RNA sequence: UAGGCCCAGGCGACUGUUUAGCAAAAACACAGGUCUCUGCGAAGCCGUAAGGCGAAGUAUAGGGGCUGACGCCUGCCCGGUGCUGGAAGGUUAAGAGGAGCGCUUAGCGUAAGCGAAGGUGCGAAUUGAAGCCCCAGUAAACGGCGGCCGUCGGUCCUAAGGUAGCGAAAUUCCUUGUCGGGUAAGUUCCGACCCGCACGAAAGGCGCAACGAUCUGGGCACUGUCUCAACGAGAGACUCGGUGAAAUUAUAGUACCUGUGAAGAUGCAGGUUACCCGCGACAGGACGGAAAGACCCCGUGGAGCUUUACUGCAGCCUGAUAUUGAAUGUUGGUUUGACCUUCUAACCCGCCGCCCUUAUCGGGCGGGGAGACAGUGUCAGGUGGGCAGUUUGACUGGGGCGGUCGCCUCCUAAAAGGUAACGGAGGCGCCCAAAGGUUCCCUCAGAAUGGUUGGAAAUCAUUCGCAGAGUGUAAAGGCACAAGGGAGCUUGACUGCGAGACCUACAAGUCGAGCAGGGACGAAAGUCGGGCUUAGUGAUCCGGUGGUUCCGCAUGG
RNA sequence: AACAGUGGUAGGAGAGCGUUCUAAGGGCUGUGAAGCCAGACCGGAAGGACUGGUGGAGCGCUUAGAAGUGAGAAUGCCGGUAUGAGUAGCGAAAGAGGGGUGAGAAUCCCCUCCACCGAAUGCCUAAGGUUUCCUGAGGAAGGCUCGUCCGCUCAGGGUUAG
RNA sequence: UAUCCUUGGGAGUCAGACUGCGAGUGAUAAGAUCCGUAGUCGAAAGGGAAACAGCCCAGACCGCCAGCUAAGGUCCCAAAG
RNA sequence: UGUGGGUAGGGGUGAAAUGCCAAUCGAACCUGGAGAUAGCUGGUUCUCUCCGAAAUAGCUUUAGGGCUAGCCUCAAGGUAAG
RNA sequence: GACCGAUAGUGAACCAGUACCGUGAGGGAAAGGUGAAAAGCACCCCGGAAGGGGAGUGAAAGAGAUCCUGAAACCGUGUGCCUACAAGUAGUCAGAGCCCGUUAACGGGUGAUGGCGUGCCUUUUGUAGAAUGAACCGGCGAGUUACGAUCUCGUGCAAGGUUAAGCAGAAGAUGCGGAGCCGCAGCGAAAGCGAGUCUGAAUAGGGCGCAUGAGUACGUGGUCGUAGACCCGAAACCAGGUGA
RNA sequence: UCAUAGGAUAUGAGAAGGCAGACCCGGGGAACUGAAACAUCUAAGUACCCGGAGGAAGAGAAAGCAAAUGCGAUUCCCUGA
């Protein structure tokens, strides 16, 4: 509130919206995969382990 | 008791901060502007610009210094190192 | 009571990585005949919110 | 112990009633008058409804409004608002309607796309009551009854312009109006006059005997009301005995002169004065006590009240539909619905008779009357201060009324910038499709001379002429190497942007080189992202339009 | 050690004092706890001890913790007591005397006179009150004083219907 | 000479007054009002101005029965010619 | 004038004053919602130390309120710009 | 029971929803403590009694029926010093005389006389203020709690931190419980891409971001938000009832 | 006129009314307040009234959640948020 004047918000325009169906992955920058061993396979599963 | 009014002269425009905005000497930035003003108090010179509200900005970096076209008339100028 | 999220500035403001809030410009909804081309190019981008502002408002978006 | 009386006036006819606890009245009521409504299940009123008052009445009655005995009277306006009635025509709902339009899709399809049926959504014509618009009437309905010029006339406007009667009034500011009466002396009173600031005919006008703890003036008598106080009696007061509170209270060993000071000192300064303690008396002060000022202001406080403030509600009117069907006709396009008549069995009867039942309830039967109406339910329109919830700005040399509320320019403004006042002066809510861009061109106003019409002043050549002119508009700043004035070609009055700066609480506002794309003018350099700069405009939400390699709640749309 | 500094409202920061309770550990206390009253003690402050007296059974100290955690003011709430002040008032109205009672009498009882009411201050009786009626004891309170007295306190008793 | 900038936490303040100077309104009146500027008060005791928020001098940790000064003063109230 | 009854609050009654409705009435009284709300006034309890303001701007159905900025404080940094 | 301990805590520790108030609904108190045990005061006197003084009981009678302690306001008695020519927010500093003799130290109580000096709180530009509030004493009496957010400090673990409900467990600690939450990657309206991304025609520029990395759980404290949210305080509004 | 209404009689541990000021199921259903006014909105389907209960009530065995090599009545708790 600041006092009757209209305040930022109102003063302010909406933008836009959210989907329904929006994916927000999990993600790996690459570095993180040192850590295991060599040849050994990667799934979802043992990165949860 | 009586009863008065009716001024109509009560009314005056936003302050308009004209006027020079660096010094002489002083290093300036491009695009800086220099001197607000209405018309031409001052020209511009030597690597210096005017738009389109008769302001004066430096087009590139250097150091000001105010000067006089000869007669009665004055001039702004950038000078790089 | 978990706190109350103010849902009017929850759909004009984003939060950013640096915790500044992105904006949009006022002046950008109907009336454009009487602005320059200009001031609309520079008013379809974006902003961020003031610091006096920030910290007037900031607790209303604690949970984003 | 049981009237004081008289003269005159205003108001109200009277007797009565009223603000318990400030106001007894000129207020209310009154009988009388008038208007209006109402045909009996009256009307009105209470109630959601049943049920009731009205009334165990029936228009010589009942309800409502206004006026107020009685006497003489109660003038002109129906234009406006109301009511009443009409109502050819226009407009207007819901409901009915159902031309078309979308979406989807089987299928056709190389594709694009088209696409039947069905479903779904939107839906035009047409119809559609009251009401409103419109026309008459009505003033003991709301209400209204003027001005100018001339020395009765002429004129403007009115819907009509105040009749009678009364009149410095309970209305008359000027005003103690003028005159007369009354008095030595009379802003009062009485009677007359009338240039009635601003009487007036049922908000009744004028008069009026009787009446009034009415208001007012004058007079006789009487009086300590007074001149001007004196005395006496009694109850308190005072003393003694017995009993024994309260309001208030920062602590107090609490003087006055002047001065100071939050501008009126006990308490501060200086000076003066004053032995300590009490009793009776007074009430000048302690801005004394009492009551968080009832006046004034403020509060985005409240309550009550009004209304042609807003939004709604009840109630009332009207229509569609269901109860609610049987016919005879009528007109329409496709049988169908609508309309007028008729019938009855629905429904209804605060109509009769019988039984339940010794019952003015109801409820069954029989009749009778009305009748698919009404009533009720749902939906819709209108009316609707009857009722409810709410609003009804701020600044302000108190408030209110006035004036202003945003933007631009100048002064005030104090040689950066900025800087107030209900301080001083003025402007804006635009304009130009050329008044813009570019290229090229040239230079104004006025004065003196000469010269038809030409004239003081057009147009003319003429020398003088920084600028006295112009610059779309207000002013300031500025510009004559043009930013001023002409001509040609054009639309950069472009798209995406934007280093970096100004101003700034924020919101916002301002300038901007330079890059890319595509251009305009120009040979070229190069200028052009509106105008000579500064005003010429407003948020967000909400909707609308167009476009969109965005999303589209299982999937495709 | 040296140098410099240390007025302060709103307000910010930091250091602490003290109260209640709890945990642990170490203690005091009938040879006298807490509390209360005095005292010329200590500490920079909030504050803390010591001695004596009263009292007659529970309480400190240390480190931590948690809080109904500190009052001079609200025309604050409750209670108590003051001031005013032995002041105002003691609530319309004729009493006086003699006897008596009694510890004690203006005020109670008896007598005599006087005085007031008398369409009322008299007799009946409703509503209402609910034992106030009668008798005998009492005078702490109430009685606007006193009180030997009563519409007060105790006991007892008392209200009879075709 | 040491305070400046940034970020972050926490505030309070938005009734100001007088004096001197420069201005306005006013009557070049106001202990008036409204602005700018510097100071003091506010939020600041002490000395002087008799007393006396805003004037002059000057800024308080505490103590001392020491001294030098400012303003202002030195015949007595009242220290000093 | 008595007795017995009736009318009850968004109401009743009223020879009307806005008067009366249990010492009240421009809308009774009790309880509850309810610790209504109060940009308003009053009050807000131990000490010491360090630092130390403002009474201004802008916007405000806003003017005795509020928001941001300005002015204060604390801490961490930059550090030496001031 | 890191709940109260008689103004608290139930309104109510006691014959209380009583007394009392109100027509009525309804409102609504106050008031605890002998002693271990009545052993509760035989008897003598004063007195009409009450109430005392002795005696006696008892550890205590200064414990005696409001009965543990028993403060202050207030009320009085006695007395050391001062006081009847003095004006004073009542004290302070200086100081004589007089009287005493300590938590034994440049001590104590009074104080003739001199100097200086207009109370406290609030609210104010400014109050001794003739502005407000308090008669006084005593007691009670106002920024807290839950949940959530954020900052700081601390601890633990760290590109990994953490469990909730729930089960077992003395109302506990603990163990199990990884479902979930925060962060590690952001940008964009979104599809989506990814240390890049969005805009854009653009390998341009610009914005936001990374490269310049530390969060997370819990606790203390400050502040905020939602709840009566520092305390008291209206006029008033609504619902339901009581009253002619 | 059957016949019915209505009436008469006998049986019924019927049901009535109360509550514990709490929990729940429903029918009715405020305003203050907040929105810094205010009507939409909130407060709040709260308070309050009414009727029904039971020791619990209510809901409850899919005309569902959903969108995978699918879950299989309700209720409640933590999350989701």
């Amino acid at each position: 509130f600041e006092g009757g004047q209209m305040p930022l918000f109102q003063r302010l325009p909406k933008r836009g919206f959210t989907n329904i169906n929006r994916k927000e992955y999990a993600v790996v920058n690459l570095d993180k995969l040192n850590g295991f061993a060599e040849g050994t396979e990667v799934t979802p599963e043992l990165l949860l382990e | 008791k009586k009863g008065v009014g009716s001024t109509k002269n009560g009314r005056d425009s936003e302050a308009k901060r004209l006027g020079a905005k660096r010094a002489d000497g002083q290093f300036v930035t491009g695009g800086s502007i220099l001197y607000r003003q209405r018309g031409t108090k001052i020209y511009p010179g030597e690597n210096v610009g005017r738009g389109g509200d008769d302001t004066l900005f430096a087009k590139i970096d250097g150091t000001v210094k105010f000067e006089r076209f000869g007669r009665d008339r004055k001039k702004v100028s950038v000078y790089p190192v | 009571p978990k706190m109350k999220t103010h849902r009017g500035s929850a759909k004009r403001f984003k939060k950013t990585g640096s915790g500044k809030l992105k904006r949009s410009h006022a002046y950008t909804s109907h009336l454009f005949a009487n602005k320059s081309q200009k001031q609309k190019r520079k008013l379809r981008k974006s902003a961020v919110v003031s610091a006096g502002d920030f910290k007037r408002i900031k607790q209303m978006l604690a949970n984003i």
